[PDB]
């Protein structure tokens, strides 16, 4: 009944309001740009249309969703605010993909499980516990560097990462930051920073770069200015801004020693993850799962064939199999045998050695 | 160069005699001109030389 | 039941609104809306500009009634008789006034020493209040004295017929507090922060880069009292007196530019600059030169004594057992600034966590040395 009550004005009203409205939404509707925000009532807009006239807000949309430069609904003869436009372009800014919760898990990959702490510890952990920072007060590492010869487990563990921690991951290639035109790089940082912001709570990948490499002892040079007119912007983000979770950083380079202790800086990164080279065992178990997924027969001998090995990472491992598989495909049987892991370790080693031996230091 | 970030990576191998008797003849069939000529003598005329 | 409510609303401000704009309408009228982030009970009568948007421009001069001032590709047509009243003010164009051009038309308000359209951060007020004091130390004692204490007791500089400073200069390492220092005084000072990238006013065309400069400088003059941060100044900072070989002019002529707005007719005002550079080396006899710059603020080595007033600030936060004492470490511990001292605490807590107790212990200290020593060696 109380309800009832309401309601026997309120149809009519509600139909009124309506009507009112269709009034102004009459065609055509013009898109304008308002240029600045005037706050003592007023503001300026550029009209591509002739007349303009200075009119109250509707109650529907209101300034507080009105930004500077943004698109806005005009009519074409009493120039009037009948709404925002809704219809906004692609994010612009360098290679971006944005992915929640990738397929990979980190249980394939085995005997590398030091290095796996550390990342879990400073990204994943304050994710699960509140209070374990609040006890201590302080903020788990803004960023981290994993290095490495190129991705072997560098670019697994990270698609990993992506999954177990539940937030938007957003990968950036940083090569293609650098541009030779002058406005273009310093726009894409800060544009790469905007994206940033909005999508928070987010992981940043960023995929090595030459542009970190140099700094000299001259703040800018005469040389190719724009690497490092853009490296500092980044510096300039960074030590402006510190993020427990807002942004997280996954830095990612060749060499680590390379980069600059300026880039570093000491209370926001404090971790430095380094893969060991190939150790002997963990060939082995890197091994076994790959061969898990393909055909295996009892005239392998898997030790064999990782005794055989030396100095060689989870990539080419996982390459020989691949090879090995193809051959097999080619003969249309699904048994392997131990010939073809033979051929298939022989390419491999031929290609990577031309050079001449250090050893022997007993 | 990095290892997969490969997949195959394959010969192309420079051009040879037999070869070259083969592509003359594909050619040949866009234009008209007389029947009892041995072309098979034209290729070995030939050296090494592009298709 | 919500829903009942929230259409009553729409309803009562449309009937309203439309009587107002059938009104607005006759006669026509400005730019086209309204936005309100200020008060209604201050308004304003003068808007700002640097060319003049017109529209109608209605009013009162006895050799035409209705004159109007335009630049624009299409319609730049101006007064029938050179100087005489045009715009009536901001009327019927929001910065309808004079154009920066010159066609002998009428000035009410100038095209020069305005907000006008830009592209900045100012950023309100911060929260920060000290955090490396301790050899950050000097820096504050005299950062105090050139930036709040002229705006604080003005007059008391008068009597005595002494002008304070317009510019110092920052150096050494950013995030060491270096940085933080001047958020700090921003917060304290009270009087409008405003952060320019030096490296984003850098263009891919010439003249805009100079059009900046100027820009910032007559919004600057307006408001009086404020203090432009200007954020590693060495991309159009010097390095440079080689004179061009290839677009090493462009960012030159941006630099000789803002010498003249300081070195020139203006005078300093109210305004204050804060300086960032790396190594002050790098930047030009010019820029040091006296007449702008006159105190260059520095950073140091912190002593014992500092240190401990640093790792004081962060033993609040952090759960401790005071029964051990930190500066007898630290004087073991490599010399090194405020940064490093504040990261090894940091590093400290995490042991504690994997440990699964709850406070501090001398164990965790002995920890830190080892992996901080290696860091800054890569």
């Amino acid at each position: 009944i109380r309800n009832q009550e309401q309601m026997k004005p309120l149809e009519e009203k509600q139909e009124e309001e309506r009507s009112k409205v269709d009034d102004l939404r009459g065609t055509p509707m013009s898109v304008g740009t308002l240029e600045e925000i005037i706050d003592d009532n007023h503001a300026i807009v550029s009209t591509s249309v002739g007349s303009e006239h200075y009119v109250s807000i509707l109650s529907f949309v209101d300034k507080d969703l009105l930004e500077p430069g943004c698109s806005v609904l005009l009519n074409h003869k009493v120039h009037a605010v009948i709404g925002v436009l809704m219809d906004d372009t692609d994010p612009l800014v360098t290679v971006m993909k944005v992915e929640k919760a990738p397929q990979e898990t980190y249980a394939d990959i085995g005997g590398l499980d030091n290095q796996i702490q550390e990342i879990k510890e400073s990204v994943e952990l304050p994710l699960t516990h509140p209070e374990y920072y609040e006890e201590m007060g302080i903020k788990p590492p803004k960023g981290v560097i994993l290095y490495g010869p190129p991705g072997t487990g560098k670019t697994l563990l990270a698609k990993a990462v992506a999954n177990q921690t539940s937030a938007t991951f957003l990968r950036v290639v940083g090569s293609e930051l650098i541009q030779k035109y002058l406005g273009d790089g310093p726009k894409l940082v800060r544009e790469l920073f905007r994206v940033a912001e909005e999508h928070a709570p987010s992981i940043v990948f960023i995929d090595e770069i030459d542009a970190i490499g140099t700094k000299r002892y001259d703040s800018n040079s005469g040389g190719e200015r724009e690497i490092q007119r853009t490296m500092l912007e980044l510096l300039n983000q960074l030590d402006g801004f510190d993020s427990r979770g807002d942004v997280k950083v996954i830095m990612a380079t060749n060499r680590i020693e390379t980069l600059d202790p300026a880039l570093i800086r000491p209370g926001r990164i404090d971790r430095k993850i380094e893969f060991p080279l190939p150790d002997e065992k963990t060939k082995k178990r890197i091994f076994q799962i790959h061969t898990s997924r393909m055909t295996l027969a009892d005239d392998v001998t898997l030790d064999d064939l990782i005794m055989a090995k030396d100095d060689l990472s989870g990539a080419d491992i996982k390459a020989i199999c691949t090879e090995a598989g193809l051959m097999a495909l080619r003969e249309r049987r699904m048994k392997v045998t131990n010939e073809d892991f033979k051929k298939s370790k022989e390419n491999v080693l031929y290609k990577k050695q031309e050079g001449t031996p250090e050893g022997l230091y007993l | 160069l990095r290892p997969g970030r490969i997949d195959r990576k394959i010969e192309f191998p420079p051009p040879n005699e037999e070869a070259r008797l083969d592509i003359l003849k594909i050619h040949s069939r866009k234009m008209n001109l007389t029947r009892g000529i041995n072309l098979r003598k034209i290729a070995e005329l030939m050296p090494g030389a592009s298709g | 039941i919500k829903q009942v409510e929230d259409d009553i609303q729409q309803l009562l401000k449309k009937i309203n609104e439309l009587t107002g704009i059938k009104e607005s309408d006759t006669g026509l009228a400005p730019p086209a809306l309204w936005d309100l982030a200020a008060d209604k009970q201050t308004l304003q009568s003068e808007q700002p500009l640097q060319v003049a948007r017109c529209t109608k421009i209605i009013n009162a001069d006895s050799e035409d009634p209705k004159y109007i001032i335009n630049v624009k590709q299409f319609a730049k047509f101006v007064v029938d008789l050179s100087d005489q009243v045009a715009p009536t003010d901001i009327e019927e164009g929001m910065r309808v006034g004079v154009d920066r051009n010159k066609y002998q038309i009428h000035i009410p308000l100038p095209p020069k020493i305005d907000p006008t359209v830009t592209m900045m951060q100012v950023e309100e007020k911060p929260d920060v209040t000290y955090s490396d004091v301790g050899g950050c130390k000097e820096q504050i004692e005299k950062l105090r004295e050139v930036v709040e204490t002229p705006l604080l007791h003005p007059e008391r500089f008068v009597n005595l017929g002494i002008e304070p400073p317009k510019g110092v200069l920052l150096f050494g390492p950013p995030g060491t507090g270096k940085t933080l220092c001047a958020r700090a005084v921003a917060n304290r000072t009270d009087a409008c922060f405003i952060r320019v990238i030096g490296s984003e006013l850098v263009q891919k065309y010439v003249g805009e880069g100079a059009r900046m400069v100027r820009e910032l400088f007559e919004m600057a003059r307006t408001k009086k009292a404020c203090l432009i941060f200007f954020d590693e100044i060495d991309a159009i900072g010097g390095a440079r007196f080689d004179d061009g070989a290839g677009g090493d002019n462009e960012v030159q002529r941006t630099m000789l530019e803002l010498i003249n707005q300081l070195d020139g007719f203006d005078p300093r005002g109210n305004i204050k600059v804060l300086m960032a550079t790396n190594r002050p080396d790098t930047l030009d006899p010019a820029l040091m030169r006296p007449g702008r710059l006159d105190r260059k603020i520095e950073f140091s080595l912190p002593d014992l004594e500092g240190r401990t007033h640093i790792f004081k600030i962060h033993a609040r936060s952090m759960s401790v057992e005071r029964d051990i004492r930190f500066e007898l470490l630290a004087r073991l511990c490599p010399n090194s600034t405020g940064a490093e001292i504040r990261s090894v605490c940091t590093e400290a807590g995490m042991f504690a966590i994997r440990a699964r107790r709850k406070i501090a212990t001398e164990k965790d200290f002995l920890e830190a040395v080892n992996k901080v020593i290696k860091s800054y060696a890569k």
